[PDB]
């Protein structure tokens, strides 16, 4: 009922007279496909440049639990990429390595130092060596990653 | 450190976008304090300019710097167009990625894009340290008035 | 949806209607197109 | 020292060890002309093939760009994201490099040059140099046809190289056009201005947005357009019905010539100079060997043009920069190490004897790399620097006794 | 705007910019407050003139050389704020209207101005899919010939006989209003260029 | 040289919005 | 909101209520439909 | 005043990267002097010919 | 040899279609 023209009679010509008004798709500027069995609508979370991914992903996954209720029936959020899985795998790995080296050196500096108190002296040289390092990184602004832990 | 500049010049050919939007832009950005290199993308109706800064440049210093140079160039652009400042992040910032699927069919592609655009995007962006929640794929509902020439 | 040719082909000959772009691209890359132009 | 010369002429060099991330990105490339409908079909066909591999758990394919400035991808470009099952589920005899081989050998279509990368590594590379692949070549100049000819030759010499799997240089003008060349004199006949005619191009033919419905917080586009049948083809455009201001009923051809043509597809610019990037994919060999083999083939089988330059960029650009800083870094490390020894012992000829103990530590490192099958990289380089300080450490505790 | 001693130059610019935002509205509708370059008059460092002694290139040809070639080849240089053109002629397409022809053809000045505005743009028709390729619909319309100017339509009879801009005016290439004049050695006007240096460079 | 085959025709298994043809009045 | 059909389908047939399956700006409806059969 | 007498820019031709001003104006003889301005020919909306 | 060869599996995956050339009125 968009008016286009009107006679003296009061008989109007509407937009329905020269056209059909329909609901259609806009020009797609992006297409997403899932598992090669259907087009889908997706969403990506972008992180500020110098911010923590692992930190953000937690809030994101927790905010989604809040929304499982608010979401319509039949609607499913299937995750297609999650950098948090790598963080965990990478930081659990370096942790493990640290623990292994610690126990390996202790065993060694205990087979070349037969006394336990002697071996336990070179052993208390590590857990404290860590502390100073980590307290320093804290004042620095260095977070724990494979490279900073690898050091 | 990267600052993105997106300018929309609708309907205009690549060569015209390059000449009247992108090229003017890149040549002014190249002479921004701290600029190392500058890339330009001139598409059909779209201009993308990527300003890369030298090592040790305070990211915010850079953005604040691009913004002022963006002011003294806004006029040298076609009347309709405006140079928009991109988000704070970069492609590397893409962290969590998901798809919306309704297996019953009760919701189609447009219904889900709307769900994403007008509900999810706003429930996520409130999260600290998040620069953007971007919609990918799906259909944007359009009211298309199709005119009969006859 | 159909197009008439004044010449170039012969009845019976088979032409590709789907996946035409990629296949043409391949022929372009493999130098087939340049070979086609050089022969005549 | 003369024995460390055998492993040297054996090992190769990379910028960094290829770190394995759980997932990887499929980022193939094609010629400039492809349509969205076709590209989106290319995406689904490609996705089914990726998913047909037992190691991958999800495939989230993408054509065009997501709604953000951090994405400037054309609808012709595909950035599918592959997730792989936990490493505890891969077939018995499997590696990341073995998975990629099945992918590259399974997922392939004509005219489509595949590229497989780790997500994080990729985003960092594109941000650092622009290239999506580890190896990249940059043809620059001010004549689009010239740089395109150059990139075309380089692309074909690149595929002759032993270690290369695929090589495709994006064209700078492979775009297709339908030109509506409006005739002022013809249009004036019907009292029409160029702007008058063009409205049928942007609205009747094209689907230009005209407004937006407001719906609470949301907004949706409104547009005007003829049914598709009227704008199906060039011949269709030549009969595009037009109602003139004076109510004359004409066709578009009455005021304009419509001609198909070729031109710019997309104008890549670097520092205000046109440029085309060639994406090379070699993963069997080490990078440095491939780039040096490319540098040869290119220099010998490709005569340069005047205002056209060729450059190797990609990680290799980074490798070279890091190397130059390292070769300058050894003297530093060697003068300081020399002074700390000089300080503790105070003896010149003796301190010189200790620092001279590190070349023996180097040879120990190279032989281990070769046996382990490792390559020289900014990683190993670092190790050798830190290893030197430890070999000089030992040297002191052996001298002190 | 002159700042007190010890003010970080960029601090100052960033500060002026925000105050420029909260004043943009208090200005007349058409006008916009533009931020000047980073440098000052002191930054003028290298200065030159363009001369062609054969005459093969005139004042307009050289101003164009400066404006559209030299300016861009120099500004790429690091630490350079601006390369400014000084003197020379800016080529102007001057439609000189005959008042008497406007009356004879019954066309008002306003109508001429409006016709012009509708005859110097390009338009996009999106794209059409042929052979699975994307064909971009591109419509011409850019004024680029004197004839193009001449054939600006002003009026059209039922007969189809149009009245063009050539009917009420002559379209010529002339000089724009000079806002700067440069002279060299007291024996000729010339087109020059000055290189401005960033403030602390 | 994988002889791995795939169904080329478009696919949509992630949900379809359907209506049934009805007989009734406008 | 509902269109009547003079012929084409039989009462009961299921149909997808979406033209949102082909891109507006330019899929060729003719061939974009072709991709759905074989 | 802005166009007939003054030479106000009206548009700009696009020529690659370059841009050049377009303007409208009466010949100089019509705008030579005050007395000239007093006789500046004007075609009114109703086609009346005045100064 | 004029033309180009392509793995039948790739073309089958691509969903290549072919139409025979005829003569008649348009």
């Amino acid at each position: 009922h968009i008016v286009l023209k009107a006679s003296e009679n009061g008989v109007p010509v509407y937009l329905r007279d020269v056209a059909k008004v329909q609901i259609g798709p806009e020009m797609r500027r992006g297409i997403a496909e899932l598992n090669g069995e259907g087009e889908v609508a997706g969403g990506v979370v972008i992180l500020r440049s110098g911010k923590n991914a692992r930190e953000v992903i937690a809030a994101v996954k927790d905010k989604l639990e809040t929304l499982k209720s608010s979401l319509p029936e039949g609607v499913e959020i299937v995750t297609t990429y999650d950098r948090s899985q790598l963080i965990d795998r990478a930081i659990d790995n370096l942790s493990g390595k640290l623990l292994e080296e610690f126990i390996v050196v202790a065993v060694v500096c205990a087979l070349f130092l037969w006394h336990v108190r002697s071996a336990l002296v070179a052993i208390i040289s590590l857990p404290l060596g860590l502390c100073i390092a980590f307290i320093v990184m804290h004042f620095q602004g260095l977070n724990a990653n494979i490279m900073s832990l690898g050091g | 450190v990267q600052v993105i500049i997106k300018t929309s010049y609708p309907g205009q050919a690549p060569q015209i976008v390059e000449n009247q939007v992108t090229y003017p832009l890149t040549t002014t950005m190249l002479s921004v304090p701290g600029a190392k290199t500058v890339r330009g993308f001139s598409q059909f109706g779209d201009s993308y300019v990527y300003v890369i800064f030298e090592d040790g440049t305070d990211p915010y210093w850079a953005r604040s710097r691009v913004l002022e140079y963006l002011n003294q160039v806004q006029g040298k652009l076609p009347a309709g167009v405006s140079a928009e400042l991109g988000p704070d992040a970069t492609g590397v910032g893409w962290i969590y990625e998901y798809a919306l699927v309704d297996r019953s069919g009760k919701h189609d592609l447009a219904d889900l894009r709307s769900l994403q655009d007008w509900f999810l995007k706003y429930e996520l962006k409130t999260i600290p340290d998040v620069a953007e929640v971007a919609s990918v794929g799906g259909v944007v509902k359009e009211y298309q008035v199709v005119i009969d020439p006859q | 949806g159909v197009t008439a040719l004044r010449s170039g082909l012969a009845e019976g000959e088979k032409v590709v209607s789907s996946g035409l772009f990629l296949i043409d691209s391949e022929a372009n890359i493999s130098g087939a197109l340049e070979r086609m132009r050089s022969e005549s | 020292v003369l024995t460390v010369l055998w492993p040297l002429n054996k090992v190769g060099g990379e910028f960094l060890p290829q770190i394995n991330e759980g997932d990887l990105l499929y980022m193939p490339s094609t010629l400039p002309g492809i349509s969205a409908a076709e590209a989106a079909s290319m995406l689904q066909k490609t996705d089914k093939l990726i998913m047909s591999v037992p190691e991958v758990a999800r495939v989230f394919g993408k054509t065009g760009k997501a709604e953000t400035a951090t994405d400037s991808a054309p609808l012709e470009m595909v950035e599918t994201t592959i997730q792989l099952k936990p490493q505890e589920q891969w077939r018995p005899g499997m590696t990341m490099d073995k998975i990629i081989e099945e992918l590259d050998n399974t997922v392939r279509l004509p005219g489509l040059a595949n590229l497989w990368v780790p997500p994080i590594r990729n985003r960092i590379d594109m941000l650092s140099t622009g290239i999506k692949s580890p190896i990249g070549i940059k043809v620059s100049g001010t004549v689009l046809a010239d740089i395109d000819a150059m990139a075309e030759q380089i692309e074909e010499v690149a595929r002759t190289v032993p270690g290369v799997a695929s090589a495709l240089a994006e064209r700078l003008e492979g775009g297709r056009y339908i030109n509506v060349e409006i005739n002022r004199e013809k249009a004036a006949r019907y009292g029409m201005t160029v702007a008058d005619v063009q409205l049928f191009v942007t609205s009747a033919v094209g689907g230009a947005m005209v407004g937006e419905t407001v719906e609470g917080i949301a907004r949706y586009p409104i547009n005007l357009r003829y049914p598709q049948s009227w704008r199906d083809s060039p011949q269709a455009l030549r009969q595009l019905p037009i109602l003139t201001p004076m109510k004359q009923q004409i066709t578009l051809a009455d005021v304009a010539d419509i001609k198909v043509s070729t031109g710019p597809s997309m104008l890549k610019t670097e520092n205000a100079r046109p440029t085309s990037w060639i994406y090379i994919d070699a993963r069997d060999r080490d990078m440095v060997s491939v780039v040096h083999d490319l540098q040869k083939a290119i220099a010998e089988k490709v005569q340069l043009k005047p205002g056209t330059s060729v450059a190797f960029s990609g990680q290799f650009e980074l490798l070279e920069r890091a190397n130059h800083k390292l070769k300058l870094m050894v003297p530093m490390t060697l003068m300081i190490i020399f002074v700390l020894l000089y300080l503790a012992f105070r003896r010149v000829g003796e301190a010189l004897l200790i620092i001279s103990s590190v070349p023996f530590a180097l040879v120990g490192g190279i032989w281990l790399l070769w046996w382990m099958g490792f390559h020289l990289s900014v990683a190993t380089g670092t190790g050798f620097i830190a290893l030197a300080g430890v070999a000089a450490e030992f040297g002191v505790v052996m001298l002190m006794y | 705007v002159i700042f007190e001693d010890g003010t970080d130059p960029y601090w100052a610019r960033s500060r002026v910019l925000e105050y420029l935002n909260q004043v943009q509205g208090k200005l007349p509708a058409g006008v916009s407050a533009e931020l000047g370059p980073d440098a000052t008059g002191v930054g003028w460092i290298y200065e030159y003139a363009l001369v062609d002694r054969s005459g093969k290139h005139d004042l307009a040809d050289l101003r164009s050389l400066q404006d559209w070639f030299l300016k861009y080849e120099l500004k790429t240089i690091p630490d350079v704020a601006e390369v400014a053109s000084v003197g020379g002629v800016v080529k102007e397409y001057q439609v000189v209207i005959d008042p008497q022809r406007l009356a004879q053809y019954g066309i008002s000045l306003a109508e001429v101005k409006s016709a012009l505005d509708a005859s110097n743009q390009e338009a996009g028709g999106s794209s059409i899919e042929l052979a699975e390729a994307e064909y971009m619909v591109r419509a011409s319309g850019y004024l680029q010939t004197l004839d193009d100017f001449n054939h600006i339509v002003l009026k059209a009879s039922e007969n189809g006989v149009p009245v063009y801009l050539r009917d009420v005016a002559k379209v010529q290439i002339g000089p724009e209003m000079r806002r700067g004049i440069a002279e060299l050695n007291g024996e000729g006007e010339v087109a020059g260029g000055v290189v401005i240096l960033r403030s602390g460079k | 040289a994988s002889g791995v085959r795939i169904d080329p025709t478009q696919t949509q298994n992630l949900g379809v919005k359907t209506a049934t043809v009805t007989r009734g009045p406008l």
